[PDB]
């Protein structure tokens, strides 16, 4: 998942 | 014998994305939950640790040639590079006068004491504090520190990664600049760049050590509880 | 004409357990993320709700039978009455002076301005403040702002109770007390739990509204990152 | 799963 990583990986 | 225009340009990068992501101020440092000297220090060194990540995260994207990796792998370099990264960057912190990092006023004056009430032992945290001070010792220019950061971080040996030969690549270029800068800009720098690659297996172990402590706390509800999402993500197993 | 033995040990048993779990002064408040006043606001009143839920909780297991259910259950009221609970239970700390939840000095006074800096429209804002007043207005004794809340988490009627007979029997008993209690020992409660069961109602569409706004915070990372996990678990779908 | 929530129900 990671749906913070992605979010602020722009 | 002379550091070339595209060596000196990835310095440039590399040393302004530091000072973007790194207030030497520590003012954000107010918006944590406050430090409470069980486990009361929890809270706080949390708040601290999942604010660095984003710091961390911040400096990693402007990396060279890191923007251009898969998400997959961004993401896989960041979770098991996240804790040394924020080792390594907490150096400009550490003080030898009184052995902590100190981040302000006696609230923000961080011991190894402190980080005992976050869950972690006295055991575990020596190698830490042994590992700042030698670092502390190199007296590394910006540049070395900024490089010493963005070539852990590329680090290919990392559970996840996918593209090792593009991550193996910028690495050593990296690397290189490295072992450039510190020759011709750095006197006295003969013996430096093999002892600051001795400081990443330092990191490595002193990744695992707290990998390991982090578990622990992971399982028990009443302590990851107080974990912020961010953390929870990046120390997590969920791949 | 006269409470019994066993209502008198309910009420005294609720009485209790919210004194247990409600502290008048708000003291733990400065443990939270401080106040901010985009989505400034939304850090604190996490705090203030994650650490509200935990709260909810401790009286909850303090409800006469509450204990007997199963953990499936328990949870499964929980996160259906969650927010309903902490709407009830701010009633304390709300004022009709200034139209505000006042827990301390200027930092912890809330306003609904504050609260649309935590990602909530004033739009679903003004039925709360609404609900709050008439609450407030029917002055009630402490047993039957305690009755209140026991009632309000023992609905049989929410998504993804087992058991809804065994809770329904509990739910009813204890509105019992409270139609009791307020006829022998509230002069002029002839309207009063008639008055009482209208809230309920409220609160359930006070509920309906704050789940879909929650729903759009829990959906956007760069605002979900600022929740805490228990908050993440309790307002969240997976069961 | 809810491990926190089962845990703060002793
Ligand atoms: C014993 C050892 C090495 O295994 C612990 C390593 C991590 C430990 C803190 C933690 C933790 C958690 O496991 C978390 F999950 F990771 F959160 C927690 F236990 F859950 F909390 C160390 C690492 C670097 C240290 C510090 C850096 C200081 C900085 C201040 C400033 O320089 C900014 C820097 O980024 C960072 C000071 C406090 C103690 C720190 C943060
Ligand atoms: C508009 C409406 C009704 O739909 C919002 C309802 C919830 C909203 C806050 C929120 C939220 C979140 O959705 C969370 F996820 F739920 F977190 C967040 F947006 F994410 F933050 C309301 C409910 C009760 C209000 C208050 C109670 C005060 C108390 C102080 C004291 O009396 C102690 C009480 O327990 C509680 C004051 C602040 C605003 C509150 C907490």
């Amino acid at each position: 998942r990671h749906k913070i990583l992605h979010r602020l990986l722009q | 014998h002379m550091l070339s225009d595209e060596q000196m340009q990835i310095i440039n990068s590399l040393v302004e994305a530091h000072h973007k992501t790194y207030d030497d101020s520590y003012s954000d440092f107010v918006r944590f939950r406050p430090p409470v000297r069980r486990l009361s220090m929890l809270p706080h060194l949390a708040d601290l640790v999942s604010y660095s990540i984003q710091k961390v995260i911040g400096f990693a994207k402007m990396i060279p040639g890191f923007r251009d990796l898969t998400a997959e792998d961004q993401i896989a370099l960041l979770k098991s590079s996240a804790i040394e990264i924020i080792m390594l960057r907490s150096n400009q912190s550490f003080s030898l006068e009184d052995m902590s990092w100190s981040c302000g006023g006696p609230d923000f004056k961080y011991c190894i004491n402190d980080v005992t009430k976050a869950g972690h032992t006295l055991e575990h945290l020596e190698p830490l504090v042994k590992f700042q001070v030698g670092l502390k010792k190199l007296k590394l220019h910006e540049e070395e520190h900024v490089l010493l950061m963005a070539i852990c971080l590329l680090s290919p040996d990392r559970p996840g990664v996918q593209d090792h030969v593009r991550i193996e690549a910028l690495q050593d270029r990296l690397c290189d600049v490295l072992q450039a800068y510190i020759r011709i800009q750095h006197p006295g720098g003969r013996l430096l760049y093999a002892k600051m690659i001795q400081k990443l297996a330092d990191l490595r172990s002193l990744n695992e050590e707290h990998s390991k402590q982090y578990r622990s706390l992971s399982f028990q509800p009443e302590h990851s509880m107080q974990l912020t999402p961010l953390v929870l993500e990046v120390f997590g197993s969920e791949v």
